[PDB]
């Protein structure tokens, strides 16, 4: 692929993905991302996804594990794929 | 098809930041009239390159 | 009421099993069962100390049948979802400072002693029911027992020579003994009968000289008990024809395989019952080793 | 103790306890329940667990 | 003489509550609309209570 | 509690959370007996809006 038509191009998409979220100020939050990235994948229909939309803060998190256990606890399920 | 994809892709309605830049939203949410009064301009008219 | 002195060392709490003709003690029965040692191996781990929080007695008017339940479920014979409406926890009402409810001697829990009905000395029941309340919460997601791993131990305890049991390691030996037309299931129905309780109450409430002394005298009565159970969860159980007899074989002793659909030569283990025997084995086991 | 299970030996034995269920345990009872058809449909979620 | 400690209390309830209806957003035209008007019914309901 | 089956997924549905607040206020000693069946309904509302 023409180096140009590639970078230039790619950059267009790159700059398109807009991960739904709710910025904060706490100096410990993070983002889980992966899960989110995925809520975006499908258009926010798969419940976990239908979770983040209106409730975006759900994704920030401090305890690497509590991160998720939060998601489950709320929509109550054994596993997310 | 292509145009209405890059574009609706970037928020279907924006609102405005404090420094007045335009903050578009993410979803491509529909747009009801009862939503008329409240920080949420229809996005088509944003007139932003 | 009625004291103890030793407990299981008393007339009516004699565990027998009946084999071939008359009913004999399981100590003698075990000595009529040999091993096949497979080219495998199984080291024993270290049972995790049981979750402290004993379930909540829960309000429930009416003495509930405890011995029958605990056992119907372990060497049951068809007990289905055991931890639903399961009362096992109602067995925590006994463990307390000066409660009233006494553990009937027929394996029922009464609330307040009653007109002509024995019951273990509330002195010792307070130590037994003290720990086995736990056995109540085996379905609680965050407390569930170990399980699959906990069998490394049922097994070297059931089999293994005095020698293997000392160094942890020990092949997964397969049990064969002389069967007699549907022997395992019958061996079992006979056991559902024992007044287990009488045993446990003694298992955990004897000081020391006495407790260790009895642990040894009763290892035989106990082992027969794990065995009837380990077979519940054992790969394949097959019958071997020989000259005239049938040498029945248990393929792999002490290797919970999670088998769950109704067999015949034994007692199935619905998944719930399965977690339970899991729970039962852990407390009773962690305890056997003072 | 053990009374030699009535089925282990070979002697017939007229009379023996039978546990039969009383008048309070009707079974096969056709039991009624209130079913509620979730309103919406458009809402009813299917995917993700 | 004129305040009614009791009903005035319910009044705050329709706000904290009504307020709750604003934090809660949506993703629809039906959901977006009814939410505004119930913010509406919810209030009338309270004077209706006073 | 004559079990009220709801989903709480349509802003107009605060109607039900309100049934209880109005109800608990109106007859609280009576409502007290059933705080459980209900605490039971509410977390669901919470799983939804919170």
């Amino acid at each position: 692929i023409p180096a140009d038509e590639l970078i230039d191009n790619l950059h267009s998409w790159m700059r398109s993905v807009h991960l739904l979220h709710v910025r904060s100020e706490d100096n410990t939050l993070r983002y889980n991302w992966m899960l989110g990235v995925y809520a975006r994948s499908t258009n926010y229909t798969t419940p976990v996804g239908q979770l983040v939309v209106n409730a975006p803060a759900i994704l920030n998190y401090s305890n690497p594990q509590d991160a998720f256990n939060s998601v489950f606890v709320a929509l109550g399920i054994d596993y997310i794929d | 098809p292509v145009e209405y994809g890059i574009f609706v892709q970037r928020g279907a309605t924006y609102t405005i930041n404090a420094a007045g830049e335009f903050e578009f939203s993410g979803r491509n949410e529909k747009w009801d009239q009862a939503l008329y009064l409240s920080e949420h301009f229809p996005a088509l008219f944003s007139d932003v390159p | 009421q009625q004291p103890t002195g030793g407990y299981t060392t008393l007339e009516q709490f004699a565990f027998t099993i009946r084999n071939d003709g008359t009913n004999a003690t399981p100590t003698q029965f075990l000595q009529l069962l040999s091993w096949e040692a497979t080219e495998n191996e199984l080291v024993k781990k270290t049972i995790p100390t049981p979750e402290t929080h004993l379930p909540s007695a829960r309000n429930v008017p009416g003495n509930v049948y405890i011995e029958d339940a605990i056992t119907q479920a372990l060497f049951g014979i068809s007990a289905q979802n055991v931890n639903a409406h399961g009362y096992f926890s109602r067995l925590s009402a006994l463990a307390l400072p000066n409660t009233s409810a006494r553990l009937g001697l027929d394996g029922v829990i009464y609330n307040s002693e009653t007109i002509n009905i024995p019951f273990y000395d509330p002195a010792a029941v307070a130590n037994f029911a003290a720990t086995y309340a736990k056995l109540g919460n085996a379905s609680t997601p965050r407390y569930r027992a170990d399980m699959i791993d906990i069998y490394a131990h049922v097994g070297l305890e059931l089999a293994g020579t005095d020698a293997e049991r000392a160094a942890g390691v020990m092949p997964v030996k397969r049990a064969k003994f002389d069967s007699w037309e549907g022997s395992l299931i019958s061996l079992s129905r006979d056991v559902v009968n024992w007044k287990i309780l009488a045993f446990l109450i003694d298992l955990c409430s004897l000081e020391g000289e006495a407790l260790r002394a009895f642990k040894t005298r009763n290892r035989d009565v106990f082992r027969m008990m794990l065995f009837i159970m380990s077979t519940a969860v054992a790969a394949n159980v097959v019958n071997r024809k020989v000259t005239k007899r049938v040498d029945r074989v248990l393929e792999y002793i002490g290797v919970n395989s999670m088998r769950t659909a109704g067999r015949t030569a034994t007692i199935t283990y619905d998944l719930s019952r399965h977690e339970f025997a899991a729970k039962f084995l852990q407390l009773t086991f962690t305890r056997w080793n003072a | 103790q053990v009374g030699i299970p009535k089925l282990e030996v070979d002697h017939i034995s007229f009379s023996n306890v039978v546990s039969m269920m009383t008048a309070n345990i009707r079974t096969g009872d056709d039991m009624a329940v209130e079913r509620v058809n979730p309103d919406d449909v458009r809402a009813i979620n299917i995917r993700n667990a | 003489t004129v305040t009614n400690e009791f009903a005035s209390r319910f009044r705050t309830i329709v706000a904290t509550l009504a307020n709750v209806v604003n934090e809660r957003a949506v993703q629809d035209d039906m959901q977006k609309a009814t939410r505004s008007c119930t913010k509406q019914w919810l209030r009338h309901l309270e004077t209706q209570f006073d | 509690l004559k079990k009220i089956a709801e989903s709480f997924e349509d802003p107009s549905s605060i109607v039900v959370v309100l049934e209880f607040i109005l109800f608990a206020l109106f007859f609280p000693t009576e409502f007290n007996r059933i705080k459980g069946d209900i605490q039971n309904v509410l977390l669901l509302f919470f799983s939804r809006w919170y």
